[PDB]
């Protein structure tokens, strides 16, 4: 009845090894306060966004759409250079996708009202790649793992672009170590301001 | 420009406001040596003052005879960032707070002791409600038309007259 | 049941000897991922296009149609493509193959419905597949030659990138 | 009780519809799995979406190459916009809206092609590696692995 | 052969300084106790067995390559394009610079991607009953009882010795600055 | 954590003080990084 991830803690309730990627890792007991269905929806959503984002950073470094507005190797510069109209078009399209794909059940109070609704399962299988039920368990597992890995990787890429103003693989190929004089962490109250 | 006002970037009194504000700081800086903490602090203030005046000059604000920026709130779109757009942001947040608090009060009515839920708040349920407020205009209007926002006049206690 | 082509691996559980060109070769389990009728139609399509591509490379090295040498000179393989995009040649090919592919889309969707064999456009103007055994021999042959030409086309175009020559003059020189 | 973020409207005293449609399993190529009307997936299923996308991709090819192509003295073709054609009967409107108004590639400088990318405005593909290796480099190229070797020998 | 009871088999401890653990099972080829830190308690035994055989085969092939390239022996024209030196490290660096090492990397990676990972996944899931390290690669006969009794033991021991010896050679060459033979 | 101590932290004065201290803190931080926002910049 101990956790498998954290052997010295007890196994958290609402974690029973049914879900893919369920290794018993819930030390702060978020699952005891927040329903595990909402948490798995949020984990799958974050992970999918990050999977695309990590691939976005790498591909944006290599391949570009034509034009000077899309010639930003460093991804943090692409945010500012890419046309505002089209970026807000992306944002509005995301909002329409969120309301329709969730079928107007978006709030914490109303989502999962239908007992048929499954965490992360929006009905998205355009090419019916999940039609085979033999592959279902390992697909669910590898989707969860790809999402977790990509959350960590995109977090690293964004803050390494902040520290080193270089695109990620160009940072790997033209590497420069931290001086430590720059990018001081904290310090707003030690010097009493300014 | 509008109402006989002058854009702050070319009003000379805005320029005198900036110059007097910087001389006031520089005469305080004249009593300190270069690398000291009071000298560094006052130089940071001088840079902040100059930045604020420069930004206001290029923002489309309209200074008066006094040289202080004035706000136009009659509804014209060239000045919507001074009242109409901050107002839209406010009404979204205020309606969020109202919708979320109303949802918790209706949940707390269906509790074992309804008055214990309001001095000892159910924090997971209340956080569930605080997250729902992002689509309050649609949720509240659908609540209205479904006859669940407004209660009829004969379920409301009134005074004898 | 172990794979006949890869003996230490299991039989790929979606491939059967009634298919053409079957050798039990699906080590990555892709026949379980995608629908198998789609994969068969994609394989035959890739096969026929690459057979045409390989023969076109060979023939283009041997001879060239009248007038073409003036418009495209020393250029060969991918190099002619850009020149012929400027003229209307490549666009016209795209248009007519795209027209055929609209009906091929309808045909593939009927195949996924299960009313048509993959690669079956019923096209046999001259008579070759009258007899059943010869039809089987041709079916195995056409997948085998198409696969060989898929790898061939790959090799030919990549050799063009490395040397700038193309298949026949690469045989003649080096 | 209510756990929090459970999502059931009856645990948060919220009015629900009470109607929860049965979830089917059939899918469409550019659509979603979900409750439809009877007969909907038979007329607007995968067959419809694939054929319609195929026809739209075929009809893109005249549209992306739209223009007034005219011959000179020789066979050389000049391309012009459809605006230059003048309709003769509509009063003060002399030039008329055409297929260039619904697909205005030229104003945004797109150079559209049937493949979707023309010579001008072609996709840009570059090399990140910058013509050097992973390890043991010399010059203006110093990799992460080279710094691992640099730190280990110091 | 197996020699159960005498060597390998079950109940055999090559270093009685460490008692043979009960976690360890007496049915893996070339298995003779020797589990001090108790890894067999919790690791998948088939996975670590396959890993041991695969590390053994790299070690043996690497030993053969180190000896040949340290004896000066070569294929025709290899020394013309690569270096004429016999230092294994420098040959690796210049064969990297020639693309030969990239080609070996490509084809070894392809073999793992399409065959190594499916063999691993099936052998660990429990769908194929493939013994660890088996790829049906026995062209020149030498099968039968000897292959699963003595030859299996030979592969595991010769490979463990090859691992120790190659680690030894690479460390000695680096500190001395001179190779073997 | 003890459920009675968590029930004490759920009392109205504690949540009121924490919520408005958090609210005050992100107004202070927003006016530190983005000071003198007299208008919505547009
Ligand atoms: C209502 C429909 C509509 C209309 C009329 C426009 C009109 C415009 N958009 Mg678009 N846009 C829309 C919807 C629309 N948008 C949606 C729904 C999104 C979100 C997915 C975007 C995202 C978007 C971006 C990111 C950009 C535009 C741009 C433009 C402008 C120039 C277009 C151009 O030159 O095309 C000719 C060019 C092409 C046809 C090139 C196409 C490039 C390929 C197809 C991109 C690949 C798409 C990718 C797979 C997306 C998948 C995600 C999606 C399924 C959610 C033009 C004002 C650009 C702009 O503002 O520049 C000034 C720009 O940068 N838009
Ligand atoms: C979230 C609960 C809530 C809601 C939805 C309303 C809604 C309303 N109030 Mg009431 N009110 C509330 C709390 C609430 N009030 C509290 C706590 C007090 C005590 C200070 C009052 C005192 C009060 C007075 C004196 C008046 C109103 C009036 C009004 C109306 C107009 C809006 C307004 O004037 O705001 C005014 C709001 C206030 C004066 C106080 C609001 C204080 C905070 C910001 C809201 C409460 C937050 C709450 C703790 C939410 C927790 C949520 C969490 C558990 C999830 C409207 C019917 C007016 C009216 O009748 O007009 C027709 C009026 O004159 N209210
Ligand atoms: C993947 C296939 C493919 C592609 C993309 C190209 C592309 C091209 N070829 Mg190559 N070519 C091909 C196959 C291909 N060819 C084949 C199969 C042959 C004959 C063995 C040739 C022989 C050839 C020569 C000799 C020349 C070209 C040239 C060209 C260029 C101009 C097009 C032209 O006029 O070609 C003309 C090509 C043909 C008329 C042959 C078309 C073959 C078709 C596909 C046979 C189909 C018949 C079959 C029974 C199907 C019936 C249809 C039915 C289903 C309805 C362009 C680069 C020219 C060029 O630029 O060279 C520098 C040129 O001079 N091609
Ligand atoms: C896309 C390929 C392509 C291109 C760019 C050309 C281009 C040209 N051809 Mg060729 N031609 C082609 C395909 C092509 N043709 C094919 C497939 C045939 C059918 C066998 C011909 C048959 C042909 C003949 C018979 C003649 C031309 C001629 C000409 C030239 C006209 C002057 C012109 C430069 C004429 C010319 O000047 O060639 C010497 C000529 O007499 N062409
Ligand atoms: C002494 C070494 C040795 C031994 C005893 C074995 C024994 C075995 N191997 Mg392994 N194997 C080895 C080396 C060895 N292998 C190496 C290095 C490789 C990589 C090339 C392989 C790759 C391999 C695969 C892929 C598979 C096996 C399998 C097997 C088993 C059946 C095959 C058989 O019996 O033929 C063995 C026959 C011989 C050992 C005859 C001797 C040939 C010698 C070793 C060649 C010497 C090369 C050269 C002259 C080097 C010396 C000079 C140098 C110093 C310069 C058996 C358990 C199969 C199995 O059942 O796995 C569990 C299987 O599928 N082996
Ligand atoms: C070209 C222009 C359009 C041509 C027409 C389109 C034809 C489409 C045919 C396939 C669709 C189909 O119905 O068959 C789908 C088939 C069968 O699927 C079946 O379709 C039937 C239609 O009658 C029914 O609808 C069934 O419900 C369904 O089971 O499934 C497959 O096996 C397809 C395998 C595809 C391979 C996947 C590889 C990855 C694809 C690219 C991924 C890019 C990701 C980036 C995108 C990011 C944003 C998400
Ligand atoms: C149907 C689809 C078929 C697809 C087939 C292709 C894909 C198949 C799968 C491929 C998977 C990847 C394989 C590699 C592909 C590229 C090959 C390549 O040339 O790479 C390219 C690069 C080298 O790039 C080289 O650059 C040189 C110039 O500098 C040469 O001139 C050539 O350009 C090139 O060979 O490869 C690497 O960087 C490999 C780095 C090392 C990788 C591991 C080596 C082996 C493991 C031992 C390492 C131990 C390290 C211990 C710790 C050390 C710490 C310092
Ligand atoms: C699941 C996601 C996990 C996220 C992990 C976070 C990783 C980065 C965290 C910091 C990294 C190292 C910090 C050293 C950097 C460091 O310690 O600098 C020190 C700084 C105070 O300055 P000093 O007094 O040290 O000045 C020292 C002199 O040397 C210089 O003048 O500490 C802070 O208060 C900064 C953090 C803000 C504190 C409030 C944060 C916002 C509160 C939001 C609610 C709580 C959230 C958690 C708060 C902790
Ligand atoms: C002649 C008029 C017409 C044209 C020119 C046309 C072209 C295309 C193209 C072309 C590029 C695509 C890609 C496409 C795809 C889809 N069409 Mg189709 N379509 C037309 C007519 C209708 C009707 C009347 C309906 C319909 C539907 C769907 C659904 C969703 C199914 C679902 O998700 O369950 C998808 C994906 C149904 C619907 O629900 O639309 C919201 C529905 O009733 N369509 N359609
Ligand atoms: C909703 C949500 C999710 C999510 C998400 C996220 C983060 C989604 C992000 C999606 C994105 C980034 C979509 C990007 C679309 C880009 C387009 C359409 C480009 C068009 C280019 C054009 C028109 C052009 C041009 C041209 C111009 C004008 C002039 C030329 O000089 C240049 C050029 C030739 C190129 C997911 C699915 C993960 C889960 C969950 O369900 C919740
Ligand atoms: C499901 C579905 C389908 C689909 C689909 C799609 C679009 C599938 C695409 C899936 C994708 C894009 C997965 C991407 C995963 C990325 C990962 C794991 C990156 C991790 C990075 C790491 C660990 C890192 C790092 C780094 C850091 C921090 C330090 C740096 O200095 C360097 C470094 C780079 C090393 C389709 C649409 C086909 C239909 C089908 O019917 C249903």
């Amino acid at each position: 009845a101990k956790s498998k991830a954290v052997p010295f803690l007890s196994q958290p309730e609402a974690l029973d090894g049914s879900m893919a990627g369920d290794v018993g890792f819930d030390p702060f007991g978020i699952s005891s306060v927040i329903d595990i269905k909402w948490l798995r929806e949020s984990e799958l959503k974050h992970g999918r966004i990050c999977m695309l984002a990590a691939t976005g950073c790498l591909v944006q470094e290599v391949v570009h759409l034509p034009g000077p507005a899309f010639s930003q190797k460093m991804a943090l510069n692409a945010w500012a250079a890419a046309p505002r109209g089209g970026m807000i078009s992306i944002l509005v399209a995301i909002g329409l996708i969120e309301m329709i794909s969730n079928r107007f059940a978006l709030t914490a109070t109303d989502m999962f009202a239908n007992p048929n609704r499954v965490p992360g399962d929006l009905g998205f299988d355009p090419l019916s790649l999940g039609a085979n039920p033999a592959n279902r368990a390992r697909f669910e597992l590898s989707e969860v793992i790809h999402g977790r890995a990509a959350m960590m990787g995109f977090s690293g890429m964004v803050h390494q672009m902040i520290v080193s103003k270089q695109a990620p693989i160009e940072q790997l190929m033209h590497f420069k170590a931290v001086d430590s004089s720059l990018m001081k962490l904290g310090g707003a109250a030690g010097n009493l301001g300014y | 420009d509008v109402a006989g006002l002058t854009p702050c970037g070319e009003s000379k009194e805005f320029a005198r406001r900036l110059d007097g504000s910087v001389k006031k700081l520089q005469t305080r800086l004249s009593k300190y040596e270069a690398g000291t903490p009071p000298a560094l602090a006052l130089q940071k203030q001088i840079d902040k003052t100059k930045n604020r005046f420069d930004r206001y000059g290029k923002a489309g604000l309209l200074c008066g005879t006094d040289g202080l920026p004035h706000l136009i709130t009659d509804g014209r779109w060239t000045h919507s960032g001074e009242f109409v757009i901050p107002g839209l942001l406010f009404l979204y947040v205020a309606g969020w707070i109202g919708w979320v608090g109303r949802s918790y009060v209706l949940f707390a009515r269906t509790a074992d002791k309804p008055t214990e839920k309001e001095i000892i708040i159910d924090v997971p349920v209340a956080l569930s409600f605080v997250s729902t407020g992002f689509i309050w205009p649609f949720s509240a209007f659908k609540e209205f038309t479904s006859g669940n926002l407004i209660v009829p006049a004969d379920e409301i206690t009134v005074s004898p007259r | 049941a172990m794979s006949e082509s890869v003996p230490f691996l299991k039989k790929p559980e979606a491939l059967d000897s009634s298919m053409a060109g079957y050798a039990g070769f699906d080590p990555l389990g892709l026949s379980s991922i995608a629908d198998i009728k789609f994969l068969q139609e994609s394989e035959i399509k890739h096969c026929r296009i690459a057979m045409l591509a390989a023969a076109g490379s060979i023939a283009q090295d041997i001879f060239t149609f009248p007038g073409v040498s003036k418009v495209v000179g020393t250029a060969k393989m991918t190099g002619v493509h850009d020149v012929l995009v400027k003229q209307g040649a490549m666009g016209q090919i795209l248009l007519w193959t795209s027209f055929l592919e609209v009906f091929g889309t309808i045909a593939l969707l009927e195949t996924l419905d299960g009313k048509r064999a993959p690669g079956d456009f019923k096209f046999d103007p001259l008579g070759f597949s009258k007899n059943a055994e010869t039809a089987k021999r041709y079916q195995l042959s056409e997948i085998k030659n198409g696969r060989l030409a898929m790898l061939a086309t790959g090799g030919m175009v990549h050799g063009y990138f490395i040397t700038g020559k193309g298949p026949l003059e690469l045989l003649t020189n080096f | 009780d209510t756990t929090g973020f459970s999502g059931v409207p009856s645990q948060f005293a919220r009015p629900e519809s009470g109607v929860y449609p049965a979830e089917p399993t059939e899918q469409t190529f550019l659509g979603m799995r979900g409750p439809r009307a009877p007969g909907h997936r038979e007329n607007f299923g995968g067959k419809h979406t694939a054929t319609m996308l195929a026809i739209a991709a075929l009809l893109w090819q005249p549209v992306s190459e739209a223009g007034m192509y005219r011959m000179g003295a020789d066979g050389a073709l000049t391309k012009s916009s459809f605006s230059n054609m003048e309709v003769p009967g509509f009063g003060n409107m002399k030039k008329a809206p055409t297929i260039e108004s619904l697909f205005p590639f030229a104003k945004n400088g797109f150079d559209a092609s049937p493949a979707l990318f023309g010579k001008g405005s072609m996709i840009v593909v570059e090399d990140p590696r910058d013509g050097c290796g992973a390890y043991a480099n010399s010059g203006a190229c110093h990799t992460f692995l080279d710094e691992i070797g640099d730190a280990l020998k110091k | 052969l197996w020699n159960e009871g005498k060597i390998q088999g079950k109940g055999v401890s090559v270093i009685p300084l460490f008692p043979r653990p009960a976690s360890l099972d007496g049915t893996f080829p070339g298995d003779q106790g020797f589990d001090p830190f108790g890894f067999s308690s919790w690791v998948n035994m088939k996975f670590v067995a396959e890993a041991e055989i695969k590390h053994c085969r790299l070690a043996m092939l690497a030993f053969a390559g180190i000896m040949v390239e340290s004896a000066g022996i070569s294929f025709p024209g290899a020394t013309s394009v690569l270096g004429s030196s016999k230092n294994i490290f420098e040959i690796h660096d210049k064969a990297v610079a020639s693309g030969a090492m990239g080609q070996i990397l490509l084809w070894v990676s392809f073999f793992e991607v399409v065959a190594g990972v499916p063999a691993m996944n099936e052998m660990l899931n429990g769908e194929s009953s493939r013994i660890p390290g088996y790829y049906a690669f026995d062209p020149l006969g030498q099968g039968k009882g000897d292959k699963m009794g003595r030859m299996q033991l030979s592969e595991i021991q010769n490979g463990r010795l090859a691992m120790l010896a190659v680690s030894g050679i690479v460390h000695h060459t680096l500190i001395t600055g001179k190779g073997p033979l | 954590m003890d459920s009675n101590f968590l029930k004490y932290l759920s009392t109205a004065p504690v949540l009121f003080t924490v919520w408005l201290s958090f609210t005050a803190s992100f107004i202070i931080e927003a006016n530190r990084f983005f000071p003198d926002m007299l208008y919505f910049p547009m």
